[PDB]
């Protein structure tokens, strides 16, 4: 059975060229198979790019396919994309597929003229009317930082049940957005610590962060 | 291009009960030479789409009894005969019979369990933020089912639109309930112009609107 894997620069500028690798193993591309290029948007709509055949003949979707280029090398037994003038709009997960009977496990691409940023992580305080012998919300805004992506635990991943991490928003600015928050008792607020646990690795970023009842005296 | 629709957006579903999910074409998928090329397969989360049906009705290489296509010309269903924990995911239609090669929008297969109230919270921008120049806004819907449920920002009462931003999780393991977190993003100057903030919301399970609110600077 054809086995597919995907590879590419992860990173792009817009107006630059990319260009992504098919490696195919199981079976070879000069036998009887179409070997699509398709794309997955975020928001996961899928569009199909093109394919390249056994003989080297190609078929484009006419949407892209001033910009498009798919060819091969037998001997590696690979096949290429490329894609010129890339805009921001081109960001999507690339597969490469066999027809459509098997595909790879993708390779994510983002274009972007973003710089490498690490996270501004700010407090979601628990609110000082929160419900006595009930449950409390708190956690950690992870603002303006890119790439993708980021981790977030709590309580050095002791603290697990009642977390929810958001998936990341991309905002108009180019920078990326998330929060992660957790419901805990009540009773546990200022007996407990709370902290939220920060990594961005692109940047080399680590924040630990304490989350703590915003103070309510009109005099402090 | 041929459009592909795909219907329900979403299906709830319970274990061991039938499910089934349409799609329908601009045009006949019928090829020149016969054949029609429609095709059926499963995506799941951070996963590749995997082929279940091709060309209607035939039952890939490894895909369960359970599973089977039908249909002609313009209109296609899927059924599973029995849904199993597996076969949760985002279902996709594709054709190839006319170029360009086209993908139905997805319809996503979810587990069906009883209504559930958000607990909802509201959280200010912080105090380290705002020194920055930026007022993040956050509210909370903790915990609910079904997914549907509406999240409207009000600053002095005044209903906002076009600055504001949603995420949703996907359905817990556990509990088979949905989480949201809306964030309204304002200048620190723009925030600085209103006292009291609040997120109003509605959902199946509660019997009128949910709103919470602050005023800036209280707490």
């Amino acid at each position: 059975e054809v086995q597919l894997q995907e590879s590419g620069p992860g990173l792009v500028k817009p107006s630059q060229t990319l260009s992504l690798t098919c490696a195919v193993s199981g079976s070879s591309i000069t036998y009887g198979y179409h070997w699509n290029w398709i794309r997955q948007f975020p928001g996961n709509k899928l569009e199909w790019i093109g394919y390249i055949s056994y003989d080297g003949s190609v078929l484009y979707n006419p949407s892209l396919e001033n910009r498009v280029t798919i060819t091969r090398d037998t001997s590696k037994n690979q096949f290429f994309l490329k894609l010129s003038s890339v805009t921001a709009e081109d960001t999507a997960k690339y597969y490469c597929a066999s027809g459509f009977d098997h595909w790879g496990q993708g390779t994510t691409l983002t274009v972007s003229s973003a710089s490498t940023k690490g996270p501004s992580v700010f407090p979601l305080a628990p609110s000082s009317k929160s419900t006595s012998g009930g449950t409390a919300a708190l956690g950690c805004l992870v603002k303006d930082y890119f790439p993708e992506p980021v981790t977030v635990s709590w309580n050095s991943g002791a603290l697990t049940s009642g977390v929810h991490t958001f998936p990341a928003v991309l905002q108009s600015s180019g920078l990326y957005s998330l929060s992660s928050v957790v419901t805990v008792p009540s009773s546990s607020l200022g007996t407990q610590t709370y902290i939220c646990n920060v990594n961005h690795k692109p940047s080399n970023t680590k924040v630990d962060k304490k989350v703590e009842p915003k103070s309510c005296d009109k005099t402090h | 291009d041929v459009v592909m629709t795909q219907s329900p957006l979403s299906l709830p579903v319970t274990l061991g009960e039938p499910a089934s999910i349409s799609c329908r074409s601009s045009q006949s998928l019928v090829h020149s030479y016969g054949d029609t090329y429609l095709h059926w397969y499963l995506q799941k989360p951070g996963q590749s789409p995997k082929l279940l049906i091709y060309k209607v009705s035939n039952r890939f290489s490894g895909v369960p009894d359970r599973f089977s296509g039908s249909g002609s010309g313009t209109d296609f269903t899927l059924k599973i005969s029995r849904v199993e924990t597996e076969d949760l995911g985002v279902y996709y239609c594709s054709q190839n019979t006319h170029v360009p090669y086209t993908f139905g929008g997805g319809t996503k297969l979810e587990i069906k369990r009883t209504v559930a109230a958000p607990s909802v919270f509201i959280f200010p921008p912080s105090d380290e933020q705002l020194k920055s120049g930026t007022a993040s806004v956050v509210c909370l819907l903790n915990n609910f089912y079904p997914r549907e449920a509406k999240v409207q920002w009000k600053v002095d009462n005044a209903l906002q639109s076009g600055n504001s931003q949603e995420s949703v999780t996907e359905q817990d393991s556990k509990d088979s309930t949905y989480s949201l977190s809306s964030t309204l993003t304002l200048s620190k100057a723009d925030y600085e112009k209103h006292k009291v903030y609040a997120c109003e919301v509605t959902h199946q399970g509660l019997s009128s609107p949910v709103t919470k609110s602050f005023n800036r600077g209280e707490c």
